RNA sequence: UUAUUCAAUGAAGCGGAGCUGGAAUUCAUUUUCCACGUUCUAGCAUUCAAGGUCCCAUUCGGGGCUGAUCCGGGUUGAAG
RNA sequence: CUAAUUAAAACAUAGCAUUGCGAUGGUCAGAAAGUGAUGUUGACGCAAUGUGAUUUCUGCCCAGUGCUCUGAAUGUCAAA
RNA sequence: CGUGGGUUAGUCGAUCCUAAGAGAUGGGGAAGCUCCGUUUCAAAGGCCUGAUUUUAUGCAGGCCACCAUCGAAAGGGAAUC
């Protein structure tokens, strides 16, 4: 009869993300006239490390088109992007790794990253390290582009949505064992409080639906309805199937 | 001058920071400005039932200039001349002693909504000017129908401010003539003949026509663009 | 320390070159050379683009 | 239909004229007198033996002063209550909650002479 | 005078004219603050019969409350 | 689409018309279209902009216009 | 780690595996909201679980119960 | 226990700055006590004139698109031996 650990996560007190050492939000440049009609040249100044993020972050300086000053945009660095490299962003930009282009102005089978779902949301898709979006189709009439997502999902998005050529740098990061609890400790120390995880079968019945009993066991099906309520969704929620991928 | 030289700046994309241009189309206006422009927009976007927007069919500048030229010969008394003729009437009560009546009959425009509606209902108004800018419009919306039923000629005219100018108010919302002097019968007869031509002899057809349904600039452009495409 | 710089004279805070107390005499040399060869490349690009647009 | 050329897309609130106040009636009808004059600033001398040593040797007059009085007010009140020059004023709040000023006089003045003019030691 | 006409015309709410006026006005008041000052009564005859006089000392405020 | 909804921005360039060139083989008509000044390089880009043109009533300086095309005042997009 | 009777074989752990979710979304807050946590996030990610380093293996059973499925649309069916 | 005496700062600290965070306003919610929110969907703003006699300097141009405030006697910080 006690509020369980996943229900306490939404109150956001000790389960907030640890955001002191992060460099800022990584976004694309704002979709302005220069990117909508031509291109703009920025410069990679630093490739830095973002805390909690597996991917390195490029700091790219553009000239402000309407005032005399410099705008520093924070990009997710694509693999091969180097300091001092010019980055071109706009409809008329070229097919180079690091360049920011609308997806309608881009051929088929092109690998892109930091892809807007809607034109002007400044980067939504394929942002984690090593991830990319394949362009798998164009529907020029009532402009739409079919893309393939890193989960394998096909998705039709707008041709005016912008992506960045290349894959996200930092790939292969989950290819290393952590080997030890301290490396997971320092990994999650700058993400958020979600580790270590006590199992619900190891708790009392007051703490979890899986809690209690004279042996640690579940006792009802771990598969939970989508139409179940908070406190009940502790297991394999709305599972179409279970078990190993074996035919 | 050989010391001067021509630079010319390249205000393209990606070169030579843009000059000061007119950005008045892009101004984030205050909310009262935005809502008063968008109210005007919405009231003509929607289909307008024919009872309202028989307004904006207005007495145009020429016949309205003639109408105000006649109506400004019948301006009501200011406070100054009322104070003058009250002292003159007090002197008349002192020595003249007709009854109380040294003052003549006054010939003034009739204003005030209840008063002019009473005059129309008693068939005393010879001409009713109705402001087209009255808000709420429900105050004056029944007046073409009541004027038409009583046979009073009405003109919908621009300016509750402008009617207020001749009745010495700020806003008047109506003005009426119920009797004019001997010199102005011909002018009132010409004005009634053109005003009934514009308003009361068109009223049967104007009762049927819905107003509004006006597309915007871009919606009219893409409305005729796909007409060309078809 | 940063507020001690308001007490010393301009000489201690500056080198007598362009970008004196900001850049490091090799980055200054690099940016002079980069400037000059890029305007020379700009006028070569201008003449070449004018020739290929006036010839075809 | 000429319209103002706006080179900015931000509307700001216009700088309207501000009138100063011009009241029909006075706010409190009598200005208060000096709430900390010199007779308020200086309460009394301190005649502890430790203070008398400072008078006889260091040329410091030791006073109990008002709790509201800063070192400027102590210096001004000493300067026109005893007609002396003040080199320095040092001040402490005592543990019994009253203020004490060690007023060091300029070497043109003898604190022993001034203290015997006042009436203590 | 005109207040009797206003009285009888306010009861025809699902007429075309009051439906148009209702829609333009419900957009207008929703674009304002939840409580705001009205410069004048939009139902002046209802204000007469509820006690408002048009003189200095009487104030109209328009207010919107959530339903349900 | 105008209510409602979502989104973004220092609400900056939206929409519609406007010079040429042509693989429109000018068919004597923009039934008809595209391109709107920037890609070797970790430089630089700000003073209502120089230029050109017109007026001040000239005062060692100032004001227009064009440079920088008009028109609609729908900030722009999505959704309905 | 059971402060003050249980320091363990219990819990955690790396490793393994399963599940949900491509954002007007998953999971979770809040009486409501023009409100929130994850989220300065985007599937090498977040969220929910189980098992518990390495080695070697993980057999059979979809009847029951749960979960799930553009699945059948005159079986049942409320308000209007 | 009774009676007094004693704490002196331009330089040591606080004061100031921001931190995790707390929190007004604008605005929305809530029967309401109050809740949310912290730059948001607000008409949110005060600074020098290049140096002086028609100037309590302004009734001159001109610039800034920032947005309460609180929050560390171990963090940052003007200066004494
Ligand atoms: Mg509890
Ligand atoms: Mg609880
Ligand atoms: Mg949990
Ligand atoms: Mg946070
Ligand atoms: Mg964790
Ligand atoms: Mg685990
Ligand atoms: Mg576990
Ligand atoms: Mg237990
Ligand atoms: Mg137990
Ligand atoms: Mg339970
Ligand atoms: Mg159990
Ligand atoms: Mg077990
Ligand atoms: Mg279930
Ligand atoms: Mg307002
Ligand atoms: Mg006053
Ligand atoms: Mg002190
Ligand atoms: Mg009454
Ligand atoms: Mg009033
Ligand atoms: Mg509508
Ligand atoms: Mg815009
Ligand atoms: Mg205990
Ligand atoms: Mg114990
Ligand atoms: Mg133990
Ligand atoms: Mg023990
Ligand atoms: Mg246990
Ligand atoms: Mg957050
Ligand atoms: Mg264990
Ligand atoms: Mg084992
Ligand atoms: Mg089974
Ligand atoms: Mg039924
Ligand atoms: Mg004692
Ligand atoms: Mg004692
Ligand atoms: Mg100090
Ligand atoms: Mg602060
Ligand atoms: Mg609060
Ligand atoms: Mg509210
Ligand atoms: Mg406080
Ligand atoms: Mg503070
Ligand atoms: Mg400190
Ligand atoms: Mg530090
Ligand atoms: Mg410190
Ligand atoms: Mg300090």
């Amino acid at each position: 009869g006690r509020v369980i650990r996943n229900q306490r996560k939404g109150a956001g007190s000790i389960f907030t993300s640890h955001t002191r050492l992060r460099q800022g939000a990584a976004k694309l440049r704002t979709l302005d006239y220069a990117e909508r009609h031509g291109y703009i040249r920025g410069i990679v100044k630093q490739i830095v490390h973002d805390s909690g993020r597996g991917a390195p972050l490029a700091k790219v300086v553009f000239r402000d088109p309407y005032k005399y000053r410099l705008r520093e945009e924070i990009f997710i660095a694509n693999e091969g992007v180097h300091t001092g490299q010019f980055i071109y962003a706009g409809k008329k930009a070229s097919l180079n790794v690091g360049n920011v282009l609308p997806l309608g102005s881009v051929p088929e089978g092109t690998i892109v990253s930091n892809v807007e779902e809607k034109p002007g949301d400044r980067g939504a898709l394929a942002r984690a390290s090593g991830n990319y979006v394949i362009i798998i189709g164009h529907n020029p009439d009532e402009n739409k582009t079919r893309v393939r997502l890193p989960s394998g999902a096909k998705k039709v998005i707008s041709s005016d949505a912008r992506g960045v050529i290349g894959v996200i740098a930092g790939g292969g990061r989950v290819d290393k064992p952590l080997l030890k609890a301290g490396r997971a400790f320092h990994k999650y120390r700058l993400k958020r409080n979600s580790w270590p995880k006590t199992r619900g079968v190891a708790m009392n019945p007051v703490d979890h639906p899986h809690g209690g009993g004279n042996h640690q066991h579940i006792g009802k099906a771990s598969t939970i309805s989508r139409g179940a309520v908070s406190g009940q969704k502790a297991g394999l929620i709305a599972a179409r199937r279970t078990g190993l991928l074996r035919g | 001058n050989p010391l001067t030289h021509s630079t010319p700046k390249n205000f393209g994309i990606g070169q030579a920071v843009q000059p000061k241009r007119n950005l008045s189309r892009y101004v984030k206006w205050p909310e009262y400005v935005r809502v008063q422009r968008q109210k005007k927009i919405l009231s003509i976007r929607l289909k307008v039932p024919p009872t309202i927007a028989q307004f904006q069919y207005t007495l145009d500048r020429n016949t309205a200039a003639e109408t105000f030229k006649l109506f400004n010969k019948y301006r009501p008394e200011t406070a100054a001349e009322k104070k003058e003729r009250l002292t003159k009437e007090a002197a008349a009560v002192a020595e003249g002693k007709s009854k109380q009546d040294a003052s003549p009959k006054p010939y003034a425009v009739k204003y005030g909504l209840n008063h002019v509606v009473a005059l129309i209902e008693n068939k005393k108004a010879k001409l009713v000017l109705i402001a087209n800018d009255v808000d709420p419009i429900e105050l004056v919306v029944f007046l073409p129908a009541l004027c038409k039923k009583m046979g009073v000629p009405y003109a919908i005219v621009k300016g509750k401010a402008r009617l207020g100018t001749l009745v010495n108010q700020k806003t008047s919302a109506v003005a009426a003539l119920t009797e004019v002097r001997a010199e102005d019968e011909a002018a009132l007869a010409k004005l009634v003949s053109t005003i009934d031509a514009n308003f009361a002899d068109k009223y049967d057809e104007v009762k049927k026509h819905w107003g509004g349904g006006i597309l915007g600039n871009k919606a009219q452009a893409k409305m005729d663009k796909r007409a060309k495409n078809s | 320390r940063p507020r001690q710089y308001a007490t010393v004279s301009k000489t201690h805070k500056t080198v007598s070159r362009a970008y004196g107390g900001s850049r490091c005499a090799n980055c200054v040399k690099e940016r002079i050379i980069r400037a000059f060869l890029i305007e020379e490349q700009k006028i070569v690009k201008k003449v070449v683009k004018e020739q290929t647009e006036a010839a075809k | 239909k000429a319209l103002k050329v706006r080179t900015s897309a931000t509307f700001r609130l216009p700088k309207t004229l501000k009138l100063a106040r011009a009241p029909k009636y006075a706010s409190k009808a009598v200005p208060h007198y000096n709430r900390l004059d010199s007779y308020k600033v200086i309460e009394q001398p301190i005649t502890s033996e430790t203070a008398m040593k400072k008078v006889e040797d260091g040329n410091i007059l030791v006073f109990q002063v008002s709790m509201k009085a800063n070192k400027y007010q102590i210096k001004k009140a000493v300067k026109e209550l005893y007609e002396v020059d003040v080199l320095k004023v040092n001040t402490l709040v005592r543990p019994n909650g009253t203020k004490k000023a060690y007023v060091r006089l300029t070497a043109d003045y003898d604190a022993l002479d001034i203290a015997n003019r006042i009436g203590y030691i | 005078g005109a207040y009797k006409y206003l009285e009888e015309l306010q009861r025809k709410k699902q007429s075309d004219v009051l439906r148009f006026l209702q829609r333009v006005r419900v957009w207008e008041y929703r674009q304002k603050n939840v409580i705001h000052r009205a410069a004048r009564p939009t139902r002046p005859d209802k204000a007469r019969r509820l006690g408002y006089k048009a003189k200095q000392g009487f104030v109209i405020y328009r207010v919107r409350v959530r339903r349900g």
